[PDB]
Order: structure tokens, then C-alpha cells, then sequence
């Protein structure tokens, strides 16, 4: 079997230049090549270069000749990328693939790929949530149940998960996609429906956790009249 | 110069069960040297077709493709609820490899009418200078509606940013989500809040407000 | 001929043909087909003829390397990738690929290996790639001087020249021995003329005499005889045995 | 404003098929899909079913997807529907509307004319 | 070889030579000579 293990969300300043990596396990190391994709948020693949570390050879694509650079060894069986002065526009996750159309047969196809790699760009730094509570009318109640919610707002960077009752709760659970605000600050939302009997009666909570900074956050919700 | 792909369409929409198609095409004939990929949301992609006619290990019947030349076409039998994803069309005929826009299908079904609720802000939110109203559709169909902000019985504009799901896999359906932001001074200026809505299942157009004093 | 992917010199790709009527025409005719080169047997004949079996070998090597491929030659692709019996008997059929395997700097699909510890037998093969250590010196990794590399790529880009150009090869092996033939010419049978001198073809075993019907016990295995001198005393009918 | 009109319907009997069309003249036909809507007599509207500028099949709400079928004519500027084994849900008015948003996945509902079923 | 009198890559040296045994198991692959890299002609040729 052959495997490939990329490295955790790496982030960092515009200007500055991001290293990334990832392992390649199985097999035999001299048989491997490697490749490098990117994926944004919210739009197809894109590729970067293409080294074959056992010939030497290496290319990278129009659009990142100079800014792109690759290497690899043998002795630690891993592929090395970096990429130097990075704009807002290089957020975006880093796939590196067992390299394809090498020989006989084997075709420029990807065939196995990492785990991936999220990397972002912006002049924000590493610091906690706010969190506060949102307060559902009850004129507003529709078909017996009411509808609660949580917001998380002032962080940097991602990932950060939201859970209702710390996961006891997930019946009507809903939660939207992220936001970046423009001082580089990212945010989020989601919302629980429940009965509005059981509600009061039964407590319901928003749990949340910004895992960079490992933060714990919980708040209580409660509709008024 | 670099070769450039188009996929069309860009968008699909089809129910499980029925025969779908998708096209990618090359600004020069490519001599066949042409792949498929399958990427789940934020997933790393699959492998399904590798020549411009053959099947990767392990790939379904269920998938199949030719073509030759300039344009090519991917068929799928019988579209199945795990083929919401984006598929994309990766040419090799020249190193300078380009991938292609990728085209987007999700499950087809009945119009959904949407569930509507409006948000108050908070005391703790406003004690920081500054307020914000959110406005919520769940779980509706078709992909999108109209949401509009009519504080004061006034429309308003550019003071909002806006948030959608994906599709939902239990029902099928969309969510979306307004939320209007000012500052405590402008918070205050104003009287009424109000989110109108419109959707192709409702019977007239839908509005949700609260005064200042509830 | 076709095949839109073709293999590399080294682990060539071979097809088992059998149980088939052969068209040959359909290939020497075609102008790119640039070499047919046959040996043991000419172009012009193929089609009159009968084989027990044919082995179809492709493969795609230099332009000017194509030299090599013949019966007892020595070199690169002569011993180390691809090697012909010296009585071989065949056909050998070359053409230009530039067109369609070449990319500028790229083309890294053929490989080939530039030296092996010994040379390789007629119709051998050797998939493995494992590091080439110097003997003197345990190894693990690639180390220059010694730990060679044995494959490498031609890297067909199109500014080489015809020298250096991909061609298109592939090797017809044939084998002439008697009865059963497998593959045969598109030649249409005739009737079968007993008690009469006549000219006769079995399965290419042309000549002239008198068929008869036989008495002698031939096993279910044996399809045809000899009798001292190695002539033909006897040949069972391929169409009604 | 734009004008348009519908033919067809009118008494009809339970269990059996019935046929409808509509048709606009001097006007664009692609920028706004030509959609179907129906009323009973004193409540609400209920959507019927919209055929886009691609033509990829149908579309319908829950109470009409198994019963009705829908398609359009670019070349005759015309727009036809389709009733199988009426049911006494079918006596009502339905009405010809456009989905009157510019090269919109969704539409804004407008109609501009109807016409009666009514199963004896 | 063991001159380091090249100093540079800018006019680098260059040298031919006639009427020699090349002993290659010595020339250019004693120890301090980490690596080593060939195209078109094999190792073994140098010294046949
Ligand atoms: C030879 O082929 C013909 C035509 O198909 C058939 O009628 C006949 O039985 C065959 N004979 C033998 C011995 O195969």
C-alpha cells in the first residue's frame, strides 16, 4: 500500500512565505514522485508545479514560476514546498498527490492524494471568540417550536466548532458557512429549532471552541416575550 | 499558449435515478489525453475516470465517459443522493496542465416553502457602540430567494452581508441567511425593522418586523 | 497497432494471438508504416501462409535506436531491454511517433535502462527497479558512484531531432512449426481431390501427389507425418481432420 | 406591460385527461420563464409547474409533481400543460404567469391571465 | 582534479588530453567525491 500524510493549517501574514509539507509512507520512496494542488474556498482545483524528486526534474506553472519552489529527500521520504510573498489571494488548501504519468502505463492522472492542507493570509493574529447569545421573540414561533441561536464572531484563525449541549442536542440543528470581516477577523453562526414547551423546561445550550487557541465557550439561550 | 478547458454546464440539477451528462471541451484538439475527478465539499478528490474511455479501479458501472479530439462528454446511469459534489475535467496533453471550471449537480425535487424567523440583537451586543438585525430562511427549494431589508417601511441596501448552506442530504432543501449591521447611533434612528421574502411555493410575499419597544 | 498507449522498451507489452485469419495487407499497405522488415519470411508472403502461434511485442525507442531491434544484435536495447533470437523469425514494423509521444521537456512515460549485471535472454523481461549496489559496499539508497538508478526516460521533446524521435515499434514473432495452425491466411479452401495426381496446400505445406485416404492409426494428437528424410508421408484435412 | 392569454380547459370529467396552453407575442421569451399557477375559489395560490430556458425536464410543487407534465415552445412563443386522471381537486382557475426575473434561477411571481376547470 | 585551482565557474577550466591510462576507479571518485551523475554513456563504459 501507498499513503501520503500532509502537515495541519499553517497561517501567516501577506508578504511573508509559507512552508508546507507532506509525508510519503508505503512502498518504496524511490518509486515516488510528487505533485501540488490548491483549493480555495468556493471555487475548483488549481495546480502549482510538478517534481519527480528521483530524476531531478522539476516544473511549476506559469502563473507561479519564481514564487514556487520544491524539493524532497529520501532520508525523511517527504516533499517540500514554499511559496514566498503571499497576497490575500493565496488563501487556499495545499493537496499534494502520489505524481502520475511517470512510466509505462502509470497516467498524468492523480491517483492517490493527502489528507490536505488549509493556509491562509491575512493581518490578523491569533486571539479568542465573542460570543452572544441571540433572543428569538415569541410572536415569531411558528408550527409549536422556536428557533435558537448562537453567534461566534471576532476570531482568528479557523478552524472553530459550535455544538448544541456540548453534542447532546442535534435534532433541528443548523449551522451557516464562515465569514472573513474585513479587519481579518472571522465569524460564524448557527441556530437550533426546539419546541417551544420543551424549551424552559429543558435547558439548551451553545457550546463552542476555537481549537488554535483551544478556548472553551458555552452560553445559555432563552426566547422573550 | 497554455490550453484552457471549459466544462458546460456549469450548474446541473437532476432527481436519483435519472440519466445526467456532463461535457468538458479544448481549445485545441488534445489527443485523448484527457481524466475525470469527483471532490466532495471540502474533500480531497476521487479518481473515477483516468483515459478518455477507461474506468479506475473500483469505480461503479454507474460511470462512464468518451470522447476524442476537441470535446468529450462524462454520463452518469442513474444519479445517486452521494453525487452531490463538483466534478472536474483535467487535461494532459501538454505539461502546462489546466483543470476545468468544474461543474456543480445537486438532487432535484418539489418546490420546499421556506420557514422565516427574525433576529432582535442583544443587550451584551449593544453595549459595544454597535447592533445588527439577522434575518433566517431554512430549509426551502429551489437554491435561492429574494431576502430585503425595508427598515422603517424603507427599503435599505448595502448595509447587510449575506450567508447560504449547502444542500441539505436529509431533505434536499436550502438554507439562507441576512444579517443588516450600523452603529448605535444609526441602530437608534430608526423605528421599524422589517425582512420581507418571496419564494416560488408561497401563496404572496412574506414579511417578518419588530418595533423598537419588542 | 492502435493501442493509443503503447509500453516502454523495458517490460514491454506482449499479446498472445490465436484463432484467427490474418489480414497483413491492412498494415504494409499503410505509407506511415515507415519499416517492414521481415525475417524468414517476406512481406509479400504473409498472407499465404500458416503459423502455430504469433506473439505481437510493442514498445517505442529512438529513432536512429531502432537499428537494434534485429536477431543477434548487441547494445542498449539489444541486451539490457529487448533481445531477438538470433534465428528469429518475424516481422519487424517501425514508425514515427513525434507527433503523438512527445512533449518539450516531458514525455517521461518511456523508460529504459542503459545497463543490467547481464544481458538479458531472448524475450526476457525485467520489471524490477531495485537500487544497483557496487558490490563492495551494502546499500539501502541512491549514492552517485555506486546504489545506481537503472531506469531513466528518453524525454522525447519535439525540437529533437529524427535521431532522437520516439518511434513506434512492434515485433511480430512467428512460429512455422506443422500442424495445428492457429493463425492462418484469408486463402480460400477448396474441395479435396482424392486418387488423382494433383497440387495440393495444407496449411501451407505445398506439393505434388496422389491423396488417398489413410490406414494408418495416427493418435488424436498427431496431425501430420513423415516418413524417412523428414518427407511428408501423411497430413490430416484441417476441415475435416 | 405584457400582454398574454391562455386556451382551453373548461367542463370537463373526473378520471379522464385535459390539455391547457398559453402563448405571448412581441416580447422576449427567455429573460423570464413562463410558469403555471392555480387557485380555488376563495384561497390561496398554489404553484403549478415552470419549464426554464435549458428545457432539462420539469419541475413541480408536492401536490402536482405525480399527475401533471409541462413543456414549452421557444420557436412559437407558446407554452402547453398536461392533467392525468382529473380528481375533484380539479375544479378551479389557473393562471399563466411568468417567472419575471432576468436570467434568474428563481422568479417573481406575476400573472397575467387565467382560464376554469371544472370536472362534472 | 585535485588542483581547486578553478577558483570560479565564470572562465571555468577546461583540459584535453592524449596517450593516457584513465584509471576512472581513482580519477574523479575517491572519497571526497560525495556524488556522481551520468547521461547517455554508462559507468561501466569508462573504464572498457
Ligand atoms: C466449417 O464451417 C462451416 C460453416 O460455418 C460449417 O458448416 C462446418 O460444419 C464446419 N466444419 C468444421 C469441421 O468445423
Amino acid at each position: 500500500q501507498v499513503q501520503l500524510v500532509q502537515s495541519g493549517a499553517e497561517v501567516k501574514k501577506p508578504g511573508s512565505s509559507v512552508k508546507v509539507s507532506c509525508k510519503a509512507s508505503g512502498g518504496t520512496f524511490s518509486s515516488y514522485a510528487i505533485s501540488w494542488v490548491r483549493q480555495a474556498p468556493g471555487q475548483g482545483l488549481e495546480w502549482m508545479g510538478r517534481i519527480i524528486p528521483i530524476f531531478g526534474t522539476a516544473n511549476y506553472a506559469q502563473k507561479f514560476q519564481g514564487r514556487v519552489t520544491i524539493t524532497a529527500d529520501e532520508s525523511t521520504s517527504t516533499a517540500y514546498m514554499e511559496l514566498s510573498s503571499l497576497r490575500s489571494e493565496d488563501t487556499a488548501v495545499y493537496y499534494c498527490a502520489s505524481l502520475a504519468s511517470y512510466s509505462s502505463g502509470w497516467e498524468d492522472v492523480f491517483d492517490i492524494w493527502g489528507q490536505g492542507t488549509m493556509v491562509t493570509v491575512s493581518s490578523a493574529s491569533t486571539k479568542g471568540p465573542s460570543v452572544f447569545p441571540l433572543a428569538p421573540s415569541s410572536k415569531s414561533t411558528s408550527g409549536g417550536t422556536a428557533a435558537l441561536g448562537c453567534l461566534v464572531k471576532d476570531y482568528f484563525p479557523e478552524p472553530v466548532t459550535v455544538s448544541w449541549n456540548s453534542g447532546a442536542l442535534t435534532s433541528g440543528v443548523h449551522t451557516f458557512p464562515a465569514v472573513l470581516q474585513s479587519s481579518g477577523l472571522y465569524s460564524l453562526s448557527s441556530v437550533v429549532t426546539v419546541p417551544s414547551s420543551s424549551l424552559g423546561t429543558q435547558t439548551y445550550i451553545c457550546n463552542v471552541n476555537h481549537k488554535p487557541s483551544n478556548t472553551k465557550v458555552d452560553k445559555k439561550v432563552e426566547p422573550k416575550s | 499558449g497554455d490550453i484552457q478547458m471549459t466544462q458546460s454546464p456549469s450548474s446541473l440539477s437532476a432527481s436519483v435515478g435519472d440519466r445526467v451528462t456532463i461535457t468538458c471541451r479544448a481549445s485545441q484538439g488534445i489527443s485523448s489525453w484527457l481524466a475525470w475527478y469527483q471532490q466532495k465539499p471540502g474533500k480531497a478528490p476521487k479518481l473515477l475516470i483516468y483515459d478518455a474511455s477507461n474506468l479506475e479501479t473500483g469505480v461503479p458501472s454507474r460511470f462512464s465517459g468518451s470522447g476524442s479530439g476537441t470535446d468529450f462528454t462524462f454520463t452518469i446511469s442513474s444519479l445517486q443522493p452521494e453525487d452531490i459534489a463538483t466534478y472536474y475535467c483535467q487535461q494532459y496533453d501538454n505539461l502546462p496542465l489546466t483543470f476545468g471550471g468544474g461543474t456543480k449537480v445537486e438532487i432535484k425535487r418539489t418546490v420546499a416553502a421556506p420557514s422565516v424567523f427574525i433576529f432582535p440583537p442583544s443587550d451584551e451586543q449593544l453595549k459595544s457602540g454597535t447592533a445588527s438585525v439577522v434575518c433566517l430562511l431554512n430549509n426551502f427549494y429551489p437554491r435561492e430567494a429574494k431576502v430585503q431589508w425595508k427598515v422603517d417601511n424603507a427599503l435599505q441596501s448595502g448595509n447587510s452581508q449575506e450567508s447560504v448552506t449547502e444542500q441539505d442530504s436529509k431533505d434536499s432543501t436550502y438554507s439562507l441567511s441576512s444579517t443588516l449591521t450600523l452603529s448605535k447611533a444609526d441602530y437608534e434612528k430608526h423605528k421599524v425593522y422589517a425582512c420581507e421574502v418571496t419564494h416560488q411555493g408561497l401563496s404572496s410575499p412574506v414579511t417578518k418586523s419588530f418595533n423598537r419597544g419588542e | 497497432f492502435n493501442a493509443t498507449r503503447f509500453a516502454s522498451v523495458y517490460a514491454w507489452n506482449r499479446k498472445r494471438i490465436s484463432n484467427c485469419v490474418a489480414d497483413y495487407s491492412v498494415l504494409y499497405n499503410l505509407a506511415p508504416f515507415f519499416t517492414f522488415k521481415c525475417y524468414g519470411v517476406s512481406p509479400t508472403k504473409l498472407n499465404d501462409l500458416c503459423f502455430t502461434n504469433v506473439y505481437a511485442d510493442s514498445f517505442v525507442i529512438r529513432g536512429d535506436e531502432v537499428r537494434q531491434i534485429a536477431p543477434g544484435q548487441t547494445g542498449n536495447i539489444a541486451d539490457y531491454n529487448y533481445k531477438l533470437p538470433d534465428d528469429f523469425t518475424g516481422c519487424v514494423i517501425a514508425w514515427n511517433s513525434n507527433k503523438l509521444d512527445s512533449k518539450v521537456s516531458g514525455n517521461y512515460n518511456y523508460l529504459y535502462r542503459l545497463f543490467r549485471k547481464s544481458n538479458l535472454k531472448p524475450f526476457e523481461r525485467d520489471i524490477s527497479t531495485e537500487i544497483y549496489q557496487a558490490g563492495n559496499k551494502p546499500c539501502n539508497g541512491v549514492a552517485g558512484f555506486n546504489c545506481y538508478f537503472p531506469l531513466r526516460s528518453y524525454s522525447f521533446r519535439p525540437t529533437y531531432g529524427v535521431g532522437h524521435q520516439p518511434y513506434r515499434v512492434v515485433v511480430l514473432s512467428f512460429e512455422l512449426l506443422h500442424a495445428p495452425a492457429t493463425v492462418c491466411g484469408p486463402k480460400k479452401s477448396t474441395n479435396l481431390v482424392k486418387n488423382k495426381c494433383v497440387n495440393f496446400n495444407f496449411n501451407g505445406l505445398k506439393g505434388t501427389g496422389v491423396l488417398t485416404e489413410s490406414n494408418k492409426k495416427f493418435l488424436p494428437f498427431q496431425q501430420f507425418g513423415r516418413d524417412i528424410a523428414d518427407t511428408t508421408d501423411a497430413v490430416r484435412d484441417p476441415q475435416t481432420l | 406591460q405584457v400582454q398574454l392569454q391562455e386556451s382551453g380547459g373548461g367542463l370537463v370529467q373526473p378520471g379522464g385527461s385535459l390539455r391547457l396552453s398559453c402563448a405571448a407575442s412581441g416580447r422576449t421569451i427567455s429573460r423570464y420563464a413562463m410558469s403555471w399557477f392555480r387557485q380555488a375559489p376563495g384561497k390561496e395560490r398554489e404553484f403549478v409547474a415552470v419549464a426554464r430556458r435549458s428545457g432539462d425536464g420539469a419541475f413541480y410543487a408536492d401536490s402536482v409533481q405525480g399527475r401533471f407534465t409541462v413543456s414549452r415552445d421557444d420557436a412559437k412563443n407558446t407554452v402547453y400543460l398536461q392533467m392525468n386522471s382529473l380528481k375533484p381537486e380539479d375544479t378551479a382557475v389557473y393562471y399563466c404567469a411568468i417567472d419575471s426575473d432576468t436570467f434568474y434561477s428563481g422568479s417573481y411571481d406575476y400573472w397575467g391571465q387565467g382560464t376554469q376547470v371544472t370536472v362534472s
